[PDB]
């Protein structure tokens, strides 16, 4: 039969992932280190990806592209954008954003900040980093000067992203939300979007004046911690979708959804060539959370790349079976729920 | 892309291509550690000889 | 002109030197008794080949050559073999029992008793130099005499020969090819004391070769002659520059120049292509481009890791066949464009490029088919590293409860030099993070 | 690089003849010495174990030793009896009574120089001495008794030579006299220290394959030493015929011994039949790893193999001999320890055993061999504690604290085994 490893213990994603293969009667689960194993269930950092495909015999795959760290962190995902011709500084999803550390790009954000004081349009900007984990490190503000001396008295890496003013609001409450796509890329480097996304809504309305309070503008489902509008504050794509058509006369997939595909394609065709393990000696899937902004004009703006998301708990089971099905087993048969993005 | 060094003969040519720019042990401790390796497998062979002969 | 004395240590280093002069003959159109109807100078001669070959008055044609194992078994195979004609007897240097896979019996049980004979027989060779660039030494990682005895030859050759270059080609090892359990031991043990002593090292991994041997070559089951007739070609397009005319790597010391700018990381990855199957009765002749491009395939490298995830130091293509130059910056201008190369920031982007016109020669009846260009390229990446990774992680698994260490502490070695052999191999590997990462 | 053989007792020269019938049938060595073969393979590495003498005739590095002269005089008229050098049987009269102390103390004693001047006569005249390889059983007198003794005065006189044993261990199921724990457990202790390797062979393992598998309702000594001498022509042919990867006794002691005193293998054969039909590899190596083909009546399930080496003969496919090895270790991932990387060895050979197309012998070194030192130390305590039939041995000058300290031991071996299945 068939031989897995499990070396992340903290994965939601990846325990019901086990546990459906052992419960396949055609999967045994090793020990963390026993170098014998088809696939790998691989720690978040640090992955020895030198030691695999070396087994004489073993067809061995893992839950992880080498290089994808490139799109998955704020600083690095800033300069890929910046710096690919094929994403380009011509790129219109994208929020203005510079990479800041206490290659740094100190002087010309302060140059298009003075351009946007002087033209006195909408200048509030948001600081973070992806080592502010789960909430922590945030702060939005419309003066360039206090958000700078935010990031020095951390010692780590920082992005300053122009802050959305004009978001669209749900109604009623008049409040923010995010749009969390899940998407499988397997060994094949075919793209497959999980039909289900989630929003993850702010429960108390949108507030323009003070950028103080981080609870109506921090759509963090961590942040929130009420359920009022919906439970969880989550929403799925078919009551998204029957509110656009009722209060909007649209549908998902025309304003919002086909933005959303553009951009996966866009950011994972960008760095194939440099992650691809076609021709490898081991194979790579990789699941990634994709995290998304939509204004006031149904533009769609990509914030951010998870590298290790998580799931919605009524998810779950769907999106986990639909990694067996198509990530696993199409290397390991034993004895569609994604919508794939068709590419070069 | 510059081409620079470029040499020729009748067997065949060589030439570089640069697309961009920048931005001991003596013989008396050899021969110690040897003689010091061979006095440990004496020693052990010594040891090993009077277990016998107890 | 410059001799070059080449060492075969053990049985991977003596078979792979039959492998290499086999091929060396066929290159130089030397016949098996030595003679050679193209050289007209009889009896010497300063000509490029003469770096590798010395002439008698009766004009044999004779190598620069000495073969060492603490068996006989493989060396009596050359004595009686095609190209016994060949050596003189006293190239040929044979014990009576060998290392049992052992560093530690290779290094001081049986190294200290035979190494005044091999220096003796190696004296002899450059006593007949005028001008000796060093020393071109072929052995495994994994044997005991490859791994043991070779790292004393070593550090004897830097101090009788203090001045001169050092190359190596090393045989790295893979479970497939047949393999001893305690090689990840001899290995790092090896490394940590030839480390200040090569100038240069080139390593195939055997799993590398073994698979091309069955993805090209269409070969099931690989034996030591398929492996060491592709492990020739490659060592030979590496040495083509020091035994033709031509102005890139004209000597040793070229090679240290062009691919290491560091001296402890001096372990340049060889990628070659193309290689392709004799028994193919069809066959399309690939471009310039497309051999240039087949050198950033992890499948055609010697040692299987991944340079995209690396940074360059420095990078030759050697060229052998029907290429000119134009076509290779053609080829190099896609590529670039194309492929994931990211030099360190204090070394510059480019490559030095070597051309010999002289297609690759192949052994007749042998497993390579005939082509009319081919190159290989010598790149020093950190993604070599890879491979010290995965040794030091075998040796840390069996080291941690001490699994065979009696048998070398019973050859007079301390169970100090383990731990010290491994700390300098965590620090090579600290190096080539410092060097590589971001 | 020469073997030199002895085979001590009873059993040991029982099992040793058939040995020596066996490869010189491999070899194409007729009873008279003379080679008859077909194949050069068959003489490349004779000389490892033959002498050649004059007239082309191979004789058997071989000494014979006994302390009664009984089963000596069968060896002679048996089959292959006449291609042992006359010189090199050395035999008493007295006999060691199936008693340890006999063989290593008193009987033993007055006829062991005699060995040791055959044993120097055929070291003196070897190019290059490999070690020495011992056939005997532990649960007798002479085997157990002076072949230990032998062991000890070889290692002296050549300290720096490998030796190897094949050791039979007594069973209550195949069973001459009640001493046999007493004498097995004072010879492990000497093994333990002076042995590179030592294939246990089990008298109760083979009995079981005999009945069992092989379907004989009443196995004779000559059916177990038929399967004896089929698994030592398995374990030996990586040393006699010119097969790749250059393997000598010290290779291989290196390969299979991670700590000195963890030296003791588990052998197994396949096929074992109760026949023309051809093996397929897929069935060769499911068998060879079953713990009912192995001769040590030990279940590898019960503990976790160090090293193992596999041996196939026949012309097969290697490619579907790699597949199946690789196959094998995958239903058995847990029996193999982790920190010991690539511990399982392949190696085949061309030439087939004697009326088999294919065959494949096992060579394990397992920790579940604690199992075999665990049944004899309980067969030795349910005796020791009540002293039962000591006096047989305090009568040969032999103290009680020597029985104390060879049981110590053995119970430190088998405590190490079970610290390293736990590692
Ligand atoms: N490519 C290749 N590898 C070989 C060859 N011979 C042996 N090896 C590899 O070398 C290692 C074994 O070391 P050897 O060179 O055979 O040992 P040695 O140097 O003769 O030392 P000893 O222990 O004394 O026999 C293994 O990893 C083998 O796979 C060969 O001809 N070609
Ligand atoms: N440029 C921008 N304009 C408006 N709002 C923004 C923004 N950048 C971030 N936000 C808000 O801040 C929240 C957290 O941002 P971000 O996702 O970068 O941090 P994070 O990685 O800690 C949480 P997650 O992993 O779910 O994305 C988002 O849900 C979004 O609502
Ligand atoms: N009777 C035998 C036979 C063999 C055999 F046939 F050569 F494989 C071996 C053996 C040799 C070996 N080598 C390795 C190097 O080449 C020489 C033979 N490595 C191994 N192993 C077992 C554990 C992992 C390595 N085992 C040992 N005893
Ligand atoms: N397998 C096997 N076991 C034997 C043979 N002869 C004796 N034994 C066993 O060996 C032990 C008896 O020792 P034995 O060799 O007869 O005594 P010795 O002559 O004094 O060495 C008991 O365990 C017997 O079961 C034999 O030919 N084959
Ligand atoms: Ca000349
Ligand atoms: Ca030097
Ligand atoms: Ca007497
Ligand atoms: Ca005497
Ligand atoms: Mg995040
Ligand atoms: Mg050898
Ligand atoms: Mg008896």
């Amino acid at each position: 039969m068939y031989t897995f490893v499990v070396r992340d213990e903290n994965s939601s994603v990846y325990a019901e992932v086990s546990r459906l293969l052992l419960a396949t009667g055609q999967w045994k689960r090793l020990r963390k280190d026993n170098p014998r194993f088809n696939l790998m269930l691989g720690e978040r950092n640090r992955l020895p990806f030198g030691r695999l495909g070396h087994e004489p015999g073993l067809v061995q795959l893992v839950n992880y592209y080498r290089g994808a760290d490139k799109l998955c962190r704020k600083a690095s995902l800033v300069k890929l954008i910046k710096t690919s011709p094929e994403l380009s500084e011509s790129c219109t999803w994208f929020p203005e954003s510079y990479v800041i550390y206490p290659t740094d790009e100190r002087e010309v954000f302060l140059a298009a900040y003075n351009r946007r004081r002087e033209g006195r349009e909408g200048n509030v900007w948001i600081a973070k980093s992806s080592a502010g984990a789960k909430g922590e490190g945030i702060l939005i503000s419309s003066e360039a000067s206090e958000l700078l001396d935010f990031i020095d008295e951390q010692g780590q890496v920082h992005v300053i992203q122009k802050y959305l003013e004009k978001p669209l609001l749900l109604e009623p409450g008049h409040r923010k939300f995010d749009i969390r796509s899940w998407v499988l890329v397997d060994h094949l480097y075919n793209i497959y979007l999980y039909r289900e996304g989630v929003l993850r809504t702010s429960s108390e309305p949108y507030n323009s004046a003070n950028f103080q309070d981080k609870t109506c503008h921090l759509t963090n489902h961590c942040i929130q911690k009420y359920g009022r509008y919906e439970e969880g504050n989550e929403m799925f794509f078919e009551e998204f979708n029957q509110y656009l058509m009722d209060a909007l006369n649209t549908t998902l997939e025309n304003s919002i959804l086909l933005q959303i595909k553009h951009i996966i394609r866009s950011c994972l065709m960008c760095i194939e060539p440099a992650i691809s393990t076609k021709h490898l000696h081991y194979q790579s899937f990789q699941l990634f959370g994709f995290d998304f902004m939509v204004d006031e004009e149904l533009k769609v703006w990509l914030i951010e790349v998870n590298g290790a998301p998580a799931c919605a708990q009524k998810l779950y089971a769907e999106l986990c079976q639909g990694i067996v099905d198509v990530a696993i087993s199409s290397v390991f048969p034993l004895a569609s729920i994604f919508i794939k993005l068709h590419h070069h | 892309m510059e081409v620079i060094e470029l040499n020729k003969c009748t067997s065949g040519q060589s030439f570089e291509v640069i697309l961009k720019p920048p931005s001991d042990p003596s013989l008396e401790e050899i021969q110690k550690k040897l003689e010091a390796a061979e006095e440990r497998r004496k020693y052990q062979e010594a040891e090993l000889l009077k277990h016998l002969a107890e | 002109m410059r001799e070059c004395i080449s060492i075969h240590v053990g049985q991977a280093g003596v078979q792979i030197g039959n492998a290499c002069w086999e091929l060396y003959c066929l290159e130089h159109g030397i016949q098996p008794d030595g003679q050679m109807p193209s050289d007209k100078t009889i009896g010497g001669g300063d000509d490029s080949f003469n770096t590798f070959f010395s002439e008698t008055g009766a004009g044999k044609h004779v190598p620069r050559a000495v073969f060492v194992d603490l068996e006989p078994t493989v060396i009596d195979e050359v004595r009686t073999g095609t190209y016994r004609q060949l050596f003189h007897p006293e190239q040929l240097i044979t014990g009576k029992e060998d290392a049992a896979n052992n560093y530690a019996r290779g290094h001081y049980t049986i190294g200290k008793e035979i190494i005044d004979l091999v220096l003796d027989r190696i004296r002899k060779l450059a006593d007949q130099c005028t001008g000796l660039q060093g020393f071109l030494v072929f052995h495994s990682f994994g044997g005991g005499t490859g791994s043991g005895f070779t790292s004393l030859l070593m550090e004897r050759l830097s101090v009788d020969y203090g001045k001169k270059s050092k190359l190596e080609f090393s045989i790295y090892p893979a479970p497939q090819v047949s393999t001893a359990v305690v090689e990840p031991y001899n290995s790092i043990l090896t490394t940590h004391t030839t480390l200040e002593h090569s100038d240069c090292a080139f390593m195939v991994d055997n799993e590398a070769i073994y698979d091309i041997c069955r993805r090209n070559l269409d070969i099931e089951r690989p034996t030591y002659t398929n492996l060491n007739r592709l492990i020739s070609q490659i060592v030979s397009s590496i040495t083509a520059s020091l035994r033709f005319d031509g102005a890139l790597n004209v000597d040793l010391t070229e090679f240290q120049t062009n691919l290491v700018p560091y001296p402890r990381i001096h372990f340049p990855l060889a990628t070659y292509a193309p290689v392709i199957s004799a028994e193919k009765a069809y066959h399309e002749q690939l471009s310039v481009a497309e051999i240039t491009n087949a050198c950033f395939e992890p499948a055609n490298q010697m040692v299987k890791c991944d340079p995209r995830h690396g940074k360059y130091m420095a990078c030759c293509l050697l060229y052998r066949g029907d290429v000119v130059p134009k076509d290779v910056n053609a080829a190099i201008a896609t590529i670039k464009t194309k492929r994931s190369i990211q030099f360190v920031d204090w070394c510059p982007t480019g490559f030095k490029v070597g051309i010999n016109y002289q297609p690759p020669t192949v052994v007749p009846g042998g497993d390579l088919a005939k082509v009319q260009r081919a190159v290989c390229m010598l790149s020093n990446t950190t993604a070599i590293a890879e491979a010290w990774a995965r040794l030091d992680h075998k040796f840390d698994l069996m080291y941690a409860k001490r699994a065979f260490v009696h048998w070398y502490v019973g050859e007079g070695m301390e169970e100090g030099e383990f731990s010290e052999a491994r700390e300098d191999m965590a620090a090579l590997e600290k190096d080539y993070e410092e060097v590589g990462v971001d | 690089r020469e073997i030199v053989h002895i085979q001590a007792g009873q059993c040991g020269n029982q099992i040793g003849a058939k040995f020596w019938e066996v490869i010189s049938d491999e070899h194409g060595i007729d009873p008279t010495g003379s080679y008859h073969g077909d194949s050069d393979l068959q003489l490349e590495r004779i000389n490892v174990y033959y002498n050649e003498a004059t007239g082309n005739k191979y004789v058997p590095r071989a000494i014979l030793v006994d302390l009664e002269p009984g089963t000596m005089d069968s060896v002679r008229s048996g089959p292959f009896g006449q291609i042992f050098r006359p010189d090199n049987f050395v035999f008493g009269q007295s006999g060691a009574g199936n008693n340890w102390a006999k063989g290593h103390y008193t009987e033993g004693a007055e006829l062991v120089d005699s060995v040791l001047d055959v044993v120097r006569k055929e070291s003196e005249s070897c190019d290059c001495l490999q070690g020495f390889q011992l056939t005997h059983s532990l649960g007798g007198g002479t085997g157990s008794g002076m072949g230990t003794l032998l062991i000890s005065k070889i290692r002296e006189e050549y300290p720096d030579r490998i030796m190897n044993t094949f050791s039979v261990m007594p069973s209550p199921k195949v069973s001459d006299t009640v001493v046999e724990p007493y004498n097995a457990t004072l010879s492990v202790h000497q093994l333990v220290e002076n042995t590179d390797e030592t294939y246990c062979i089990d008298n109760e393992a083979l009995y079981d394959i005999c009945f069992r598998t092989l379907k004989l309702t009443t196995p004779t000594y000559g059916d177990l030493n038929h399967l004896v001498s089929a698994t030592m022509s398995g374990v030996t042919t990586c040393l006699r015929f010119p097969g790749q990867l250059n393997a000598d006794l010290r290779k291989l002691a290196v390969n299979m011994v991670p700590f000195p005193r963890l030296h003791f293998f588990m052998p197994g054969f396949a096929p074992l039949t109760s026949q023309y039909r051809a093996l397929t590899v897929p069935e060769l190596t499911q068998q060879m790893f079953d713990s009912k083909n192995m001769m040590a009546a030990c279940d590898p399930r019960h503990g976790r193999y160090l090293t193992v080496a596999a041996i196939f003969r026949g012309r097969m496919s290697m490619k579907e001999v790699d597949e199946q090895m690789l196959n094998v270790q995958n239903k058995n991932s847990s029996y193999f320890v982790e920190w010991i990387p690539n511990n399982v060895k392949t190696a085949v050979c061309d030439i087939p055993p004697r009326g088999l197309k294919m065959s494949a012998t096992f060579i394990g070194n397992s920790t579940a061999i604690q199992e075999l030192f665990k049944r004899i130390s309980e067969q030795f305590t349910a005796m020791f504690r009540r002293k039962a039939f000591l006096h047989w041995y305090t009568g040969e000058g032999m103290d009680e604290m020597e029985f104390t300290e060879a049981e110590s031991n053995m119970n430190d071996l088998v405590s190490e085994y079970q610290q390293y299945q736990d590692a």
